[PDB]
């Protein structure tokens, strides 16, 4: 999340849908790299229900727009779970809060002019410091198109 | 061909300055035209082989796709003026191909109003006259007086069908009938306009007004322009067209 | 699409004289570039009588400037295309430098294909949004052929509305015109 | 300069009594007739310009102005011609390729000229 | 036969099963690309890619920035006719597969054939001539070609995400051509207004007028000296521009004779970089030419000046040695910004 | 029916629940207020106030699709029953779900409206979901035609 | 490399013929048979021949001279 | 019915910056990714922290978006207080003590809304929750209600920097302390959607398309972008009539030509025939009739 | 529209006169290298041979000695072994453009020379005995020999198209043949 | 509403009617995730209880048989996804908003420079949600001038 806040990140994230809701949920017993078991109290349980709650999301869905999806957990196991509770972090997503930016410690005072009014200048340890390194996915079908040959 | 040359002379380069470009006679196009095909087939997959006479045919519209003949005679780029026995084609280089428009007489024209009635009947305006009656001159449901002193019709006179066959159960054979090949455009080229030139000039002289002035000096100068011209007026609907190249017409 | 540099020198003394645009208060635009780089005609001569600032063709690169704000002569008459005589592209005596080729324009040259966008040059263009006289400052009246008639009053009323003065301080450079209708009665 | 052209008449003044007479090919006439041959030989004529889009019918090089918003009639009209493009515009001769007596291709033009000159 | 009336145009002339008629014989000279095929004809390119954008902060105007990573992308058969009369490339096959290779010496040779031929760019919207421009290429290895500043009006960008020109002049004539009108340096001034196009838009007129300005009078404004050492107290301490009145022996060799040089000692007082840029500049105009705040405005019309005194090549090394000096002393003042460099007067409080 | 009653209003009919018929009433009405316009009676309508729109719904939208395929359906339905009404088959003699199939695709693809779901942010993503525009069948019929809009 | 072109636009003064006039002296080069008579510092024909005109010897005049005098000497 | 089957493969592609990358900031403001130097150019700050992203300054004013000094003035206060509770961290001060540190920086300001440390948060709730706040201060702001300049100026006092800001520093080229001792902070970039990599285009000679032999097909894979009509006219307005006629007719589709002017390239001789155009010969060919319009020039 | 559309040797035809004339050659040296190139089979080998193309000219200054010489430089240009004629000896230029540091390179050469013959049969044991070489001395020999640019282009030298009009067609609706 | 307005069916003079009873909407096919990833149109079939009745003939009403047991199915209906997304041929598309003017007839001017004779006129325009659009225009003329459609 960006440093700075302007108080509708969470709900954002809440809104957009992508994580996973705790709908109904007590508490995050068996949770995996893609398993989470999750079992809610005997009250939330409801009746006829173990109130044992399984995800299973698909991990790093290539995005319409060639990017990348992945559902990232924030909870193990074992642990006393709200219900309609945020499971696991979809992209630009970090502590439930959709921020797609990262804020980095600058200064603002034209330099050896090596950059113009519409320029970027920025150092060698940030540039290792793999700050927005993209992850793109891109797809290639293949079909088996039956011929009388 | 010693070959020495024709791979020379197949590149060649003009000055291609001051280009020309207007109207002709049928000659030229009769020069323009290479051969004749028949059949409307584009291409089949029966044998996957050329059509005869038909869309881009064999010895029309330019060479083959290679030196080697469509029926296989003298298949070879090295044969120069061998002609197949099987079938009569450049056995060349395919720019020809591209350089090889037919044409066809037929002998029989028609109305070339996408000129004659350009915008407001450009061609038409020249003429002037009877613009509209000279652009139904044709139909060839008319005959037309073309000529007969001994009948009661000018050469220049408008006779319908019924009104030339009236004509005829009258006055005999004392009166003519122009249709068909350009109609009465045809007795109209056989015609000259130096003397309705020298009556447009005589008319703009005298009949001077807002409307008498306007549409016959207009006449005149087309007169005046046109015999500067002086090309084959028959040209507007001709006895020869162009056939389309086997590379002038794709796929 | 007609543009060409052929003709070296038009020959013909006709022309266009350029004048200061004296345009609303005062000189809008004074007359010390509108046609520095340019031959005029004979037409340049110095503001003392007999006295002749340039030849007939002298492009004014810049003494001539000098010469011409000193002698505070506001026009001289001075060759131009169309009137450049060539029926032909134009004369080169009447086509100039004009740009930072600091000789005249080359034979063959093309400044309306210089130009042809020289005015479209303002894409980003910006539309779709008698009795109150006053004098600048010191000047003359300069009436410029007003019909003084017997008014009402003691003075002589402007018979014709062409009632255009010329606040001219010290010399031929002028400040203000206050041109006044036919309407109207002179005051001064 | 270009916002006027083709100016119009009235005296034949045995050129010819007519009315949009190009205002450089009167003068250049008017230079080698009256002053040359025939003084008597003088027309009168009035100067004219118009919008541009107006201008835009007339022009020279038989290719151009044909292209530039119908053709079909234009075509038609210059048949009826038969006149001579003449690769009057250097944007005709670009079209064609000639060479536009341009910068370097007013040389190439003119070394053309000099050569076509001795044949 | 007729122009029209053929493909059924009589009556019936509509193509088999197609609503729509086929191209009739009535129209089928004109198909309708004709005139408009020649226009798009004049409105189409193939080839020699182009597009990017970036900033040249080095690489003062008589140059042109690059990418080498495209690069020779098209100068492959330039670069494989080097090679194979080189012999690196003893057949056609042979340089495909060192090119497939790569090779260092590929490099060089591309290397060598670009300092011999510059190449010509133009920018994303076609305004003016001042768009296009001819300029020495050099590889960059960059994704975006990057342009010295000096173009910066020429092509009407704001260094933003734009796309370039790239242009190969493979004639003889047309590199001449290009080095002679599309020549950077062969344009100065806009040839349309006449004015001088090329002007320091940017901070580095700031970096001058800093130069050229006290901020009221600093430690040691009254130093007295001769010049010599100014850059090294300047840089180091002892004086500042924001020093008022520092003396300083004033020697300028004016052009005063006709074509010829005359120099004179003066003592101007001034600041610390007003003195320093005026040795920066050429001999001709005066040092109060030079001395003054260094205005923007005062700068193009300096550049004027000795545009109309000295001349082309003076003029452009001049322009990039300011361009470079702006960037320097730009860098010296860091001048960043905030909230309280705008001060509300409270007075507005009682007016309103 | 709101149409009606936007058309009671205006003439100012108390009873604004009404049918989508029409009646020479109101024409007589609407044409005497137009002459009172005419002559002074109010001032025009206005396009830009809030008041003089009426959006449309996806859902609507779908109903819209889903009745005017059964307009059509409707009308099947009665041409078959009109020849050889003498049967007693079941009512499938003329249920075609292909023709409901795809009108429901031509409504919910073949639309303009309709497009790719665009997450490359989650709150793009939402955005794009919380679209509010004049263009399709409707609105912003054509592109040119106006500028105070 | 030469960074302004000016000296050439001095030396002709029409500043059309010095660009024709370079094209001129390098296709000669290239081809063969002419030596530069300007000393080579590794740089582009066009370049040496550009030099050697603004040097003032190399123009329209002296290149068709030479070519008449070689021209009759054969 | 056409394939009996269909196989898709799907591949990711991993991505770092690259030269004249696009930057982003939800302050409005863009910037195109210049240059990166060594560490060593950053100039170093008094705790020697060298220069991380340098703006120019020239740009702001004629934004007037205060936004970027916004955004550093609380980025910069972001990053202090989490400097400092690391600092207690490596120095694992008391999680009380923490906790209080904590609350006196959250308490203060002008009275928005209600949080109370020490109190709510469990003990081990409180050390998760200042684990998970390792990298900054937690902020929100109304979007038109939030906090007091001044107590931004305050909060950078209470975070032990400076209130406007304003901080010199030394070189990193060679180590001049730079006068007007700058303000700065945590300012957020973000990227476009378009990337440098991408918009890489270029061609030499590409594959013809099937019509008129041009470069396309709707594949961005040597294509060749068409000209502008006035683009052509200020070619034009070059007077480079070579230079034209080469645009016209070497940069076009017919590689018919291209023989000759590929051995031309290779043999150095860049020279091209006059003849006549490609046009010109299709035209000539498809010739309604002959030519009355003169035939003779230069 | 004027010509369709197509790519360099798009039937297996073009390709080869486009890398000749991107190559130095005469007049009569490009009209020799066009004769063996448009007289090329679907198979890619030169259908008719430098003697057919001459008779077909009927030219002198086109010998054969001129059109072997042109078919020698465009022996392999684009791709190896074009206009190929009988290939056994374009098998031989594929050998010998192919490094000749392959192992068994004699062997391949020894076999392709004038051991077709035995190969023919596939009676490697009987080729090896009338070689007098062990037998599968040469296998890595003979492997290299079965991939050595059979017809060149061989596929791509096959343009052969697919051309068919059955009077009738068998749907087969639901058996019991639907004609 | 919308099945209500197309339920009345009847012969033409057939003394046949159609009807229906009530909609058995089918269940979905594919998991939203398994429709994804095997890219179907995710939808929910639709199966509408038809009623056929078939009247005896000159009996008034006399109805001789009932089909009312036909589940006419027409087609799949595409959920609107719990996160909202359209599934159209699988794809997470999203039809944009419409917003119309409000049915009804419009008190608009149509005056100025339109008249282009200094004339106000009065013009007002009817915008029906169905049916042809129209307006009335006053002339310069002092005359009323209708349009239709």
């Amino acid at each position: 999340k960006p440093l700075v806040g302007t108080g509708m990140e969470r709900a954002v994230a809440v809104d957009s849908g992508v994580t996973a809701v705790a709908k109904r949920g007590g508490v995050v017993q068996y949770v995996d790299a893609s398993r989470i078991v999750i079992k809610v109290n005997e009250d939330e349980m409801y009746p006829g229900e173990a109130g044992i709650d399984i995800y299973n999301l698909t991990k790093y869905t290539r995005s319409n727009q060639n990017t990348c999806i992945n559902q990232m957990p924030c909870v193990s196991l074992g642990e006393p779970v709200e219900r309609g509770d945020v499971l696991a972090d979809g992209p630009s997503t970090d502590l439930g809060e959709l921020a797609l930016g990262q804020n980095m410690r600058v200064a603002f005072m034209p330099w050896n002019g090596y950059n113009f009014e519409d320029s970027i200048l920025v150092s060698e340890r940030v540039v290792q410091e793999d700050r927005f390194t993209t992850i793109h996915i891109q797809e290639l079908a293949c079909v088996s198109r039956d011929t009388k040959l | 061909k010693d070959l020495l040359k024709f791979l020379k002379a197949q590149t060649k380069t003009e000055e291609f300055d001051a280009i020309k470009i207007a109207l002709a006679s049928p000659d030229m196009i009769r020069s323009w035209s290479f051969g004749e095909v028949k059949k409307p087939e584009t291409i089949n997959y029966r044998t996957f082989k050329p059509e005869r006479d038909g869309l881009f045919c064999a010895r029309i519209f330019g060479p083959v796709k290679d030196y080697e003949c469509l029926c296989g005679k003298y298949k070879r780029l090295k044969h120069r003026g061998v002609i197949c026995e099987k079938c009569g084609v450049e056995v060349t280089q395919t720019k020809v191909r591209r350089e090889r428009m037919g044409h066809i007489e037929l002998a029989s024209p028609t109305a070339h109003i996408w000129f004659l009635k350009s915008l407001p009947s450009r061609i038409g305006l020249l003429l002037d006259m009877p613009l509209r009656d000279i652009e139904r001159v044709l139909y060839f449901e008319s005959y037309v007086v073309i000529e007969g002193g001994m009948t009661n019709l000018e050469r220049q006179q408008i006779l319908t069908e019924e009104q030339y066959l009236d004509a005829l159960e009258e006055f005999g054979d004392e009166f003519d009938a122009k249709m068909g090949a350009e109609a009465i455009q045809a007795l109209l080229k056989s015609m000259d306009l130096e003397q309705e030139c020298e009556q447009l000039r005589e008319e703009l002289n005298e009949t001077n007004s807002e409307t008498k002035r306007k549409k016959l000096t207009k006449r005149i100068k087309l007169l005046e322009a046109f015999v500067q011209s002086g090309n084959k007026p028959e040209w507007m609907i001709l006895t020869v067209l162009p056939v389309l190249p086997p590379d002038l017409r794709p796929l | 699409q007609d543009l060409v540099v052929t003709e070296d020198d038009c020959g013909t003394h006709e022309g266009i004289m350029m004048t200061p645009v004296i345009e609303g208060g005062d000189v809008k635009e004074p007359l010390r570039d509108r046609v520095l780089g340019r031959v005029t005609a004979e037409d340049v001569l110095k503001p003392g009588t007999a006295d002749i600032l340039v030849p007939r063709n002298t492009l004014l690169h810049e003494q001539w400037c000098d010469l011409l704000e000193e002698n505070s002569v506001d026009a001289v008459k001075v060759r131009s295309v169309v009137s450049c005589d060539t029926d032909f592209g134009v004369c080169a005596h009447c086509y100039g430098r004009d740009l930072a080729r600091g000789h005249i324009i080359n034979k063959g040259e093309a400044i309306g294909v210089i130009a042809a966008q020289s005015i479209g040059e303002p894409g980003t263009q910006l539309t779709m949004r008698e009795s109150s006289i006053q004098v600048k400052n010191k000047g003359s009246i300069k009436l410029s052929n007003v019909k003084s008639v017997v008014n009402s009053s003691g003075k002589l009323v402007i018979t014709s509305r062409n009632t255009e003065l010329k606040l001219i301080d010290e010399f031929g450079r002028t400040k203000e015109s206050y041109k006044v209708p036919y309407g109207a009665v002179l005051a001064k | 300069r270009q916002m006027l052209r083709k100016a119009t008449i009235v005296n034949a003044g045995s050129s010819d009594f007519l009315e949009g007479e190009q205002v450089e090919y009167s003068r250049v006439k008017i230079a080698n007739r009256e002053l040359e041959a025939n003084g008597k030989v003088g027309a009168t004529y009035s100067r004219d310009l118009l919008g541009i889009t107006k201008a835009s019918l007339a022009t020279e090089s038989f290719i151009s102005a044909a292209s530039f918003q119908e053709t079909t009639r234009v075509l038609t009209e210059a048949a009826v011609a038969g006149k001579r493009d003449e690769l009057r515009g250097l944007k005709e001769n670009v079209i064609v390729g000639r060479l536009i007596p341009a910068g370097t291709g007013y040389a190439y033009h003119q070394d053309r000229m000099r050569r076509r000159a001795a044949g | 036969v007729d122009a029209l009336l053929d493909n059924g145009r009589r009556g019936r002339a509509i193509t088999g099963s197609n609503k729509r008629p086929l191209k009739s014989l009535a129209d089928m000279i004109k198909g309708k690309q004709g005139r408009f095929r020649q226009n798009l004809l004049g409105k189409r390119v193939d080839y020699s890619g182009r597009s990017v954008i970036t900033v040249g902060p080095y690489l003062r105007l008589h140059q042109c920035g690059l990418p080498k990573k495209m690069a020779l992308e098209l100068f492959k058969p330039f670069i494989y006719g080097k090679l194979e009369l080189r012999g690196l490339a003893t057949t056609i096959k042979a340089a495909k597969k060192m090119v497939e290779r790569e090779e260092a010496v590929v490099w060089d040779i591309l290397d060598e054939v670009i300092r011999e031929h510059p190449v010509l760019l133009n920018r994303a919207p076609t305004l003016h001539r001042l768009g296009i421009q001819a300029f020495e290429p050099v590889l960059i290895e960059g994704k975006a070609i990057q342009l010295h500043p000096l173009v910066c009006a020429a092509y009407n960008a704001d260094f933003d995400g734009d796309q370039m020109a790239v242009h190969v002049p493979l004639t003889l004539e047309a590199q001449l051509e290009a080095r002679a009108l599309m020549m950077s340096t062969n344009n100065i001034l806009s040839p349309a207004n006449g004015e001088p196009i090329i002007v320091p838009s940017q901070d580095v007129v700031l970096g001058l007028y800093y130069m050229t300005r006290d901020c009221v009078n600093a430690k040691g404004e009254g130093m007295v000296l001769t010049g010599p050492k100014e850059a090294e107290r300047l840089y180091r301490s002892g004086l500042a521009s924001l020093h008022a009145r520092v003396k300083v022996r004033i020697t300028e060799y004016e052009k005063d004779a006709n074509g010829e040089l005359v120099a004179k000692t003066s003592l101007k007082d001034t600041t610390v970089g007003r003195a320093i840029l005026w040795m920066i500049v050429p001999k001709g105009l005066p040092y109060s030419i030079v001395n003054q705040a260094l205005g923007k405005k005062a700068i193009s019309k300096m550049l004027n000046t000795c545009y109309r005194i000295l001349g082309l090549k003076p003029t452009v090394i001049f322009a990039d040695q300011i361009m470079y000096t702006g960037f320097a002393y730009a860098a010296r003042s860091g001048a960043s910004v905030g909230i309280d460099d705008m001060v509300i007067p409270e007075k507005k409080h009682e007016i309103i | 029916a709101v149409g009606r009653m936007k058309f009671n209003r205006s003439l100012l009919r108390e009873e604004i629940e009404g049918s989508g018929i029409l009646s020479k009433d109101d024409i007589i009405d609407v044409m005497k207020k137009l002459i009172d316009i005419r002559n002074g009676k109010g001032e025009v309508d206005d396009i830009d106030h809030l008041g003089n729109r009426r959006i449309r719904s996806v859902g609507e939208m779908a109903e819209n699709q889903f009745r005017v395929g059964l307009v059509r359906v409707e009308r099947a339905v009665k041409e078959r029953l009109s020849l050889g009404d003498l049967d007693t088959l079941m009512p499938q003699d003329m249920i075609n779900a292909k023709p409901i199939s795809a009108a429901v695709k031509e409504f919910f693809g073949s639309s303009q409206l309709s497009q790719f779901m665009d997450q490359n942010n989650p709150l793009s993503e939402i955005t794009h979901k919380r679209r509010i525009s004049a263009l399709g069948p409707g609105g912003l019929t054509r592109e040119r035609a106006g500028f105070e809009v | 490399a030469r960074v302004t072109v000016q000296d050439a636009v001095e030396k002709i003064g029409n500043r059309f013929d010095l660009v024709l006039v370079a094209a001129r002296r390098a296709r000669q080069m290239q081809v063969g048979g002419k030596d530069p008579l300007v000393p080579e510092e590794n740089d582009k024909t066009t370049v040496i021949a550009l030099r050697e005109i603004e040097e003032g010897l190399i123009n329209n005049q002296i290149l068709d001279v030479r070519e008449r005098q070689e021209q009759q000497e054969q | 019915p056409g394939v009996l089957k269909i196989v898709k493969v799907y591949l990711a592609v991993k991505r770092r910056i690259q030269p004249g990358d696009k930057m982003a900031g939800r302050h409005g403001n863009k910037g195109v990714i210049s240059k990166i130097n060594p560490i060593e150019d950053m100039p170093y700050d008094e705790n020697g922290t060298p220069v991380d992203i340098v703006l120019n300054p020239l740009g702001v004013p004629s934004r007037m978006n205060i936004g970027q000094i916004l955004e550093t003035h609380l980025g910069m206060a972001a990053k202090g207080i989490g400097d400092k509770i690391n600092a207690m961290l490596k120095q694992q001060q008391e999680v009380a003590k923490l906790r209080e540190f904590i609350q006196r920086a959250y308490d203060l300001g002008a009275d928005v809304r209600q949080k109370v440390d020490l109190s709510t948060f469990s003990d081990e709730e409180v050390m998760r929750l200042a684990e998970n706040l390792r990298k900054g201060m937690p902020i929100a702001t109304p979007v038109f209600d939030g906090a007091k300049e001044a107590e931004i100026k305050e909060l950078l006092k209470l975070g032990d920097l400076p209130t406007s800001g304003q901080i010199r520093l030394y070189d990193g080229r060679t180590g001049e302390q730079f006068e007007r001792p700058v303000t700065v902070g945590y300012m957020y970039m973000l990227k476009l959607n378009h990337l440098v990599d991408d918009k890489m285009h270029a061609r030499s000679t590409g594959s013809y398309s099937l019509v008129t032999q041009q470069p396309l097909g709707g594949k961005a894979q040597f294509g060749g972008q068409r000209f502008g009509e006035m683009e052509v006219w200020a070619l034009e307005a070059y007077g480079a009539a070579y230079t034209l006629q080469e645009m016209l007719t070497v940069k076009s589709d017919d590689v018919n030509g291209r023989t000759k002017m590929y051995k031309n390239i290779v043999d150095g001789n860049h020279q091209m025939e006059p003849g006549m155009p490609e046009s010109f010969n299709v035209l000539l060919k498809e010739i309604r009739s002959l030519g009355i319009n003169i035939e003779l020039e230069d | 529209l004027p010509v369709y559309q197509g790519e360099t040797t798009q039937t297996l035809q073009d390709y080869l006169m486009w890398q000749v004339e991107l190559t130095p050659f005469t007049d009569t040296d490009r009209a020799i290298a066009t004769s063996i190139v448009d007289a090329v089979d679907d198979t890619g080998y030169l259908t008719i041979q430098i003697e057919d193309i001459v008779d077909s000219i009927g030219d002198d200054e086109i010998g054969l000695e001129e059109v072997e010489a042109v078919l020698k430089r465009i022996q392999r240009f684009d791709p190896v072994g074009v206009a190929a004629k009988d290939l056994r000896d374009c098998l031989l230029i594929q050998l010998s453009q192919f490094a000749k540091e392959t192992p068994w390179l004699e062997e391949a050469r020894l076999i392709i020379s004038d051991h077709l013959d035995l190969l023919a049969n596939h009676d490697f044991r009987t080729l090896m005995r009338v070689t007098r070489l062990k037998e599968e001395v040469l296998k890595e020999a003979v492997n290299l020999i079965q991939s050595l640019d059979p017809r060149p282009g061989q596929s791509i030298q096959t343009s052969e198209p697919e051309y068919v009009i059955p009077d009738v067609l068998v749907r087969k609706v639901s058996g019991r043949w639907t004609v | 509403a919308a099945f209500r307005s197309v339920f009345p069916i009847q012969s033409y003079s057939g003394n046949s009617e159609l009807q229906y009873v009530s909609y058995r909407l089918g269940e979905p096919v594919f998991d939203v995730q398994e429709c994804q990833i095997r890219g179907v149109t995710y939808s929910a079939p639709l199966r509408v209880k038809l009623r056929l009745v078939i009247y005896e003939r000159e009996a008034p009403e006399g109805t001789v048989k009932d089909i009312k047991e036909q589940e006419v199915y027409m087609g799949e209906i595409p959920l609107m996804t719990d996160n909202g997304t359209f599934v159209i041929n699988g794809t997470e598309r999203v039809i944009v908003s419409q917003l119309h003017r409000s049915p009804g007839v419009f008190f608009d001017s149509d005056k100025g420079k339109t008249h282009s004779s200094g004339k106000v006129l009065y013009n007002a325009r009817i915008i029906p949600y169905r049916g042809s659009w129209l307006d009335f225009e006053f002339d310069p003329k002092d005359n009323l001038f209708v349009r239709i459609d």
